């Protein structure tokens, strides 16, 4: 649902680069490619996975039954 | 409807579309028209189920009727056939065969 | 206090054959929370 | 778990399919090993589906209210000296404590029938259990004391050998073994393939559109971007084959896509650095029976004796008026028997 | 194997044979019952000498480890003193099924399989080979599993209507029994000139498919070949490992087999000089050619079919499922793929 | 037409022979096939 | 002792014992791979190698057959510990090296 | 062939050492043996690992398997050989105890910022406690535990893996049960970000290329793999440790027949990474040792 | 079915016919003649169906 | 010894060597063919 | 036609195992 904890071809873990990879792409304007690398992610399938997430937990966190 | 493509390199708009009548054929043919032959068989079968070939080398029904006096005319089972006449592969291997 | 309302989200708890309601909104739709409890699982 | 695919079809940003994923990107691998593989068949390391590998769930939703009529329908317990053992997989209101594990004939509801002064309950009727996630109830229009509930039901559906899988490219294969992702083939790069799918599967398939997504998407990972990969973009001249098989040989890889491989078992590079990619693959909703169904004894029939259909109440399987016939041909007066 | 039926666990348990209560099984039938229902090997139930049956289910140790001495127990009726007391237990490898797939259409569509037990599956297991009986696809497709009930019906499950007993099909005189996709691609590659192997490889090929305490031994120790290639370095042909197959197997007092055939490989892909187009089989040995569909799938006066007129369906049915091992094996080892370069 | 054929038989009083697989297949007696065209018999001494 | 661990197949076993396969529990090619090699390097092993049945139950299928100065057993031994008596060297090698980096 | 002409000409040498991994390379070994070391370090390499995981409660979006089969993937930072491992014969009483098992919760209630920048997107500002990172799992001692964890606390090795999200009014706790165990069960023991070996290329020209067929055939490679000769002129090969087997060169006609791409079967090239559980030379130790004793298991164990 | 259960009793024939009202009226256990089938608290009528 | 044994249902086994095959003519390629020619 | 532009930077995103990226 939200950020995949390890990757999926190896096990390193990957779940907590999310928050920077975001301030990567926001704050220091980097590219894709280039922000997933000094992040620790160099074979494509640990990449992968964050490239191409999905943060849709938000999506959700919208619909809270505990507010007005 | 000529092809000057091809499926590695790329096919046109043009050519695609009338791909799509042709692929569509065989499956709105062997869908839209299944007719099963449940009936063929059962036709068949039930009519000659008892039919067999007895210990005097006859072809009779289950009833005694006979139908035939030989099976194919001379006996020989389909299968014990394929290298009856292989005379070849035959005097090949002859000491194995016997 | 095992009861809230799906609507205004106002938490309470029905007695016998009360109002099968929300005593605030009228929005005749509800929900029981999730008690502290326990279930059994496992990382697989 | 959902992602965006790297190999797009640029269409996709502007009809906003990001707000309602689909996919999951997925490490291909073009070969034939293990040998479980064939048939149009495929694989799954083991080390990926506990990592989480497009796990998915079930949610089915049921509604209790004995409106089948004056009320006497009352949901709670009433004071006959009901069994007991229903004040655990139940609270004392008569509906279940949230987020219960239940299996078949498990209670569900709690109700007094006034004119039968015995308190009974609506247990589950599914092959299979399940967690409870909603309370759902609901009065009438104002006090029209209740008498309408219901809830959902969270149901594990971990990837099991057997479902459906398959790429935006016909591509339909069934799951044959969860392999080890100790025996899988690793890669010079030390990459244990996420899928295997049969380079038998082509030739007689013709989907040589996977083929591209491979380099297409192995690419645009290693470099940080979306492949373009709308209807028509290239022609005869400036092929894909070319445009990425460069952007691999730039980012450092092998042109054609190649990479070199070892196997698992023996640890000797194997013959061809096998050509694999990355594909955005499907999960295929349980569209299948599985359920096998034995058959040691139980229900048969009034009028016949033969036992009858079922399935989940043990129905014997038939034999009906075909299989008669194959035992009848060999000459097996017993097994018919 | 070919002739093989994977076993689900979830099954065998629960699927159980009415066997008899003599000496020769006295061994066996205790042991299972005490492993009782949920356990395999074992049973579920103890039908007497008076047909009363004799549920081991809520059961324990005890219970069934008493009524497990009691196999051997004389009769309290004079009237059913010729009786002994039935066991049900569960289907073991030693046993036989029925195996078929509706629409059930030639008699190919319902044999018999040997029993063999698998742990850990969801579903039973088939090899390909088989494929073509059947006409199976393995792609959502269910099949219907039946257990023979009494000693009678075994023996024709066993010897009319099994596995290889239908080699040829009643249609005309064709196989039906062959190889599919890895298979032909595999074998091929291995048969060609270009394979060359040493002492190492050679032997541990031959026993990774060969298995000795399996169903064909013919010599409580493996033979071999000697090097076509002595020096400067001792190799083996491919060619040499189906021959090297080819001895192990055959009866050891029949003379190697002979045969003329060819395969569907013109002599051209092959380059100048190259023969393999033609396959020449000629005592037990694979002088010259490479191994085709032609050859190891469902094709008519191909060396497998060959081998069936002169040596049987056995020793020929075997020789496939056997070779499905080394072939799926050689594929591990070396791979086969497909690439862009293709 | 089961209802029909069955009229021939009540009004011809047929004997039907139990032979024809298919009139066996009710009754439960082993088929004409294979392994029911001939018996079995034990060769047992001490009969004399 | 454990007795289950290793168990030999009689039924493809010579008597003279040159010639023997057994059954092994809990191992996989992990170990039939590197004891396999290692049986090889015993100039009385005519023939070796490991087979797995089935992939499904935790067996390893070893055979050996010899010339003749020793059995399936002792070959077996040969290797069995000639293998330890190797990695441990594999150990200091390396040991030493981590050392004095 | 003697185990002694063996140890005198086998070596290993050392590329880079680290904490999280290293470079390597075993020489004159047999690929059959390197490749068991691999099974093994992956698959045969014990570690910690939450296993079972009781729900005291979960009012967030994340359902609870998923919630919990999470965390039992989370890096444990514990050095896998000061715990013993789990008899599966005792029922549950009997089975977890103190030097046995290791218990770990986490019980976070999440409320609204009443003091937000009005006007806030973030989460964190508008929200108390909304986002649950790894550092927020805790370690309860057990006894015998509040002595022998007293030195290295428990904790994950990657603080920042966040678990889980929530709005104010959600809550989660729930202690859960950790222990050891190996890769070739569930991965969630794998002790490794994946560790793997490659034979070293062996690249070998046929024939002199020198003049301007020294820059161009120098670039048909990865950087440094082909230096260019002085006076010569004439390439060569630099470290084949550093080739990628683009098997460029194989492309441009000229080339296709000067050289031969090959490999040198006794040379590996190892590379290990790590959870962060175990250092990196550790893992190997462990693995070496593994086979090691596997075998001794064997020579002790009589026939049937 | 058990292997232990055989008999040597069998069928060998098979004839249609009429049933005359004698041998009914002989064979018949009971006579039938009234609609309902149970009395007021669920049991056989007498003469029921 | 190739001959064919005595007893079996050949009858049966014919009905099936026709019944079989009649599923490859599902499709169309002067006179009447196919199914409908096997139904007259 | 404008040709399938490729987009630009391409750069080196892959090395042999246990190397860095400096080497360049
Ligand atoms: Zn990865
Ligand atoms: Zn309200």
């Amino acid at each position: 649902m939200i950020v995949p904890v390890r990757c999926f071809s190896c096990g390193k873990v990957v779940g907590d680069k999310w928050e920077s990879y975001l301030n990567l792409l926001q704050e220091d304007e980097l590219d894709e490619g280039t922000a997933l690398s000094r992040l620790g992610l160099k074979r494509y399938c640990c990449r992968r996975m964050i490239l191409t997430h999905v943060d849709l937990i938000e999506k959700f966190l919208r619909y809270n039954p505990l507010e007005k | 409807g000529y092809v000057k493509g091809r499926f590695y390199s790329g096919i046109k708009p043009q050519e695609y579309y009338f791909h799509c009548m042709a692929g569509r054929e065989g499956l709105i043919d062997t869908a839209v028209k299944t007719s099963r032959s449940g009936y063929l068989q059962r036709c068949l079968t039930k009519q000659l189920e008892g039919v067999h070939v007895s210990y005097d080398n006859s072809i009779r029904d289950a009833d005694g009727t006979l139908v035939q006096f030989m099976y194919g005319g001379d006996a020989i089972d389909i299968t014990k056939e394929s290298h009856m006449t292989q005379f070849e592969f035959c005097l090949d291997n002859y000491y194995a065969l016997l | 206090l095992k009861y809230i309302c799906a609507e205004c989200s106002s938490k309470l708890s029905l007695s016998r054959t009360d109002a099968v309601r929300c005593k605030d909104c009228g929005h005749r739709i509800l929900l029981k929370a999730r008690t502290k409890r326990l279930v059994q699982f496992e990382a697989r | 778990t959902g992602q965006t695919p790297i190999v797009k079809a640029n269409l996709y940003d502007d009809y906003g399919m990001d707000n309602f994923p689909n996919g999951f990107n997925a490490v291909v691998a073009v070969i034939s090993y293990t040998g479980y593989d064939m048939d149009d068949a495929m694989i799954i390391n083991k080390s990926a589906d506990e990592r989480g590998f497009g796990y998915g769930t079930m949610y089915k939703t049921e509604k209790v209210d004995l409106a089948l009529n004056p009320i006497t329908q009352h949901f709670g317990f009433g004071n006959d000296e009901w069994p007991k053992e229903w004040l655990e997989k139940l609270d004392e209101d008569g509906l279940p404590y949230i987020g219960t594990y239940v299996e078949e004939g498990d209670p569900i509801c709690a109700y007094f029938d006034d004119t039968l002064n015995k308190t009974k309950i609506k247990t589950y009727h599914s092959s299979e259990p399940a967690y409870i996630e909603e309370v759902n109830l609901i009065g009438d229009e104002k006090f029209q004391e209740l008498q309408t509930v219901s809830i959902k039901y969270r149901i594990r559906r971990t990837p099991q050998i057997g479902d459906k899988f398959s790429s935006r490219h016909g591509q339909k294969g069934v799951c044959s073994r969860k392999w080890p992702t100790i025996d899988m083939p690793f890669s010079e790069t030390g990459i244990q393939p996420d899928i295997i799918i049969n380079p038998h599967a082509f030739p007689s398939r013709m989907t040589i559109g996977m083929f591209v997504e491979s380099l297409a998407g192995k690419a645009g990972a290693l470099h940080g971007i979306a492949q373009d990969s709308t209807p028509w973009i290239f022609n005869e001249d400036d092929t894909p084959a070319d445009y990425f098989g460069e952007q691999l040989a730039k980012a450092g890889y092998n042109y054609h896509g190649n990479e070199p491989m070892y196997s698992g078992a023996t640890g000797e590079e194997l013959r061809a650095d096998i050509y694999v990619g990355v594909v955005y693959y499907q999960r295929l909703r349980h569209m299948v029976n599985d359920k096998f169904q034995v058959r040691s004894t139980g229900p048969v029939n009034s009028l016949t004796m033969q036992p009858v259909k079922g399935r989940k109440r043990h129905g014997g399987i038939r034999v009906g008026e075909m299989e008669r016939d194959a035992l009848i041909g060999h000459g097996t007066s017993f097994l018919l028997q | 194997e070919t002739n093989e039926i994977g076993v689900p666990p979830v099954f065998a348990v629960k699927l159980t044979y009415p066997e008899p209560v003599t000496a020769y099984n006295i061994a066996e039938l205790r042991q299972a019952v005490i492993n009782g229902p949920d356990k395999w090997p074992g049973a579920t139930q103890i039908q007497n000498e008076d047909g009363s049956l004799v549920s081991l289910i809520g059961m324990s140790v005890e219970q069934r480890k008493a009524l497990a001495n009691q196999l051997l127990t004389p009769s309290s009726n004079v009237s059913t003193h010729t009786l002994n007391k039935k066991v049900y237990r569960h289907i073991k490898n030693r046993d036989v099924v029925l195996m078929n797939r509706q629409p059930t259409l030639h008699k190919a569509s319902m044999m018999g399989h040997k029993v063999r037990v698998l742990p850990n599956e969801k579903t039973l297991r088939l090899h390909y080979a088989n494929t073509g009986a059947y006409n199976a696809d393995f792609d959502g497709d269910e099949m219907n599993m039946h257990f023979p009930q009494n000693e009678n019906a075994r023996a024709e499950a066993l010897n009319l209507a099994n596995t290889d007993s239908q080699y040829l099909t009643p249609t005309s005189g064709s196989p039906v029994r062959g190889l599919i996709q890895d298979h032909i691609s595999a074998g091929v590659w291995l048969t060609s000139k270009d394979s060359f192997f040493t002492r190492e490889q050679y032997q541990q090929y031959i026993y990774g498919c060969i298995r000795p305490e399996d169903g064909h031994t013919t010599r409580s120790k493996i033979v071999t070949l000697p090097p076509t290639i002595f020096k400067p370095y001792p190799l083996w042909t491919g060619k040499q490992i189906i021959t090297t197959v080819l001895l192990n197997v055959t009866p050891p007092d029949m003379p190697g087999i002979n045969l003329i055939s060819k395969n569907k490989i013109k002599n051209e892909y092959w380059g100048k000089g190259s023969l393999e187009n033609e396959v020449l089989f000629k005592d037990g040995a694979l002088l010259c050619g490479i191994l085709d569909k032609s050859q190891y799938g469902a094709s008519k006066y191909g060396i497998v079919h060959s081998l069936h007129e002169v040596y049987g369906p056995e020793v020929a049915a075997k020789v496939l499922s056997v070779l499905g091992r080394l072939f799926t094996n050689y594929i591990t080892a070396t791979a086969f793929t497909c690439g862009m370069d293709d | 037409t089961t209802c029909q054929f069955l009229t021939k038989a009540v009004l011809d009083n047929e004997r039907e022979q139990l032979d024809s697989p298919s009139a066996r297949i009710v009754v439960g007696k082993l088929n004409n096939v294979g392994t029911g065209s001939f018996d079995v018999l034990a060769k047992v001494p001490n009969a004399a | 002792p454990d007795r289950e661990k290793i168990k030999l197949l009689t039924q493809a076993t010579s008597e003279d014992g040159t010639s023997a396969s057994f059954q092994i529990v809990e191992e996989d090619h992990t170990l039939g791979n590197a004891l396999r090699y290692v049986i090889m390097k015993n100039p009385d092993v005519e023939f070796c190698g490991y087979s797995i049945p089935h992939p499904s139950e935790n067996l390893l299928n070893i055979r050996i057959q010899t010339y003749g100065e020793t059995t399936a057993v002792d070959a077996l031994q040969k290797g069995l510990k000639d293998l330890m008596d190797l990695c441990d060297v594999v150990e200091s090698k390396f040991t030493e090296k981590i050392k004095s980096m | 062939w003697n185990v002694e002409k063996f140890k005198k000409d086998f070596e290993v040498n050392i590329s880079s050492l680290d904490a999280r991994e290293a470079n390597f390379d075993l020489i004159n070994i047999d690929t059959s043996i390197a490749n068991a070391f691999r099974r093994i370090m992956i698959s045969e390499v014990p570690s910690v690992a939450a296993e079972y995981v009781y729900f005291f409660n979960n009012t967030s979006v994340i359902q609870d398997e998923v919630l919990a089969h999470r965390i039992g993937l989370v890096p444990l930072k514990v050095d896998p050989d000061m715990l013993t491992w789990v008899d599966s014969n005792l029922p549950d009483d009997e089975k977890f105890t103190d030097e046995n098992t290791i218990v770990l919760s986490l019980n976070v209630k999440c409320t609204r910022n009443p003091d937000a920048p009005k006007g806030s997107t973030d989460p964190k500002e508008l929200y108390n406690n909304a986002h649950v990172y790894a550092r927020d799992l805790k370690f309860e001692p057990q006894g015998r535990q509040s002595t022998t964890f007293a030195d290295c606390p428990v904790v994950p090795a990657d603080p920042d893996i966040l678990l889980a999200k929530l709005r104010p009014g959600q809550e989660i706790s729930l202690k859960a049960h950790c222990i050891l165990g190996i890769g070739g069960d569930h991965a969630k023991f794998s002790p490794v970000s994946t560790a793997s070996y490659r034979l070293l290329p062996q690249i070998n020209i046929l024939q002199p290329i020198k003049g301007e067929s020294a820059r161009r055939f120098q670039k048909c490679f990865p950087p440094g793999v082909i230096g260019i000769d002085e006076g010569s002129d004439e390439a060569y090969v630099k470290d084949a440790r550093k080739d990628t087997v683009s098997r460029e060169v194989l492309r441009y006609e000229e080339f296709a027949d000067k050289v031969k791409l090959g490999r040198v079967r006794n040379h590996f090239i190892f590379n290990v990474e790590s959870a962060g559980a175990m250092t990196p030379e550790e893992i190997f130790f462990k693995s070496v040792r593994i086979l090691k004793n596997k075998a001794e298991y064997l020579k002790n164990c009589p026939i049937t | 079915m058990d292997i232990s259960k055989p008999v040597g009793s069998e069928i060998t024939s098979v004839d249609f016919g009429i049933l005359t009202a004698k041998e009914i009226r002989n064979l018949s256990a009971k006579q039938i003649t009234n609609p309902t089938v149970l009395d007021n608290l669920g049991h056989p009528v007498s003469g029921g169906l | 010894r190739s001959l064919i044994n005595p007893g079996e249902a050949v009858g049966i086994i014919a009905s099936q060597s026709v019944g079989e095959p009649s599923t490859q003519m599902t499709l169309n390629t002067n006179v009447t063919l196919g199914i409908p020619r096997l139904r007259e | 036609r404008k040709d399938v532009p490729k987009v630009e930077g391409l750069k080196l995103e892959h090395f042999a195992t246990g190397y860095d990226a400096e080497d360049f």
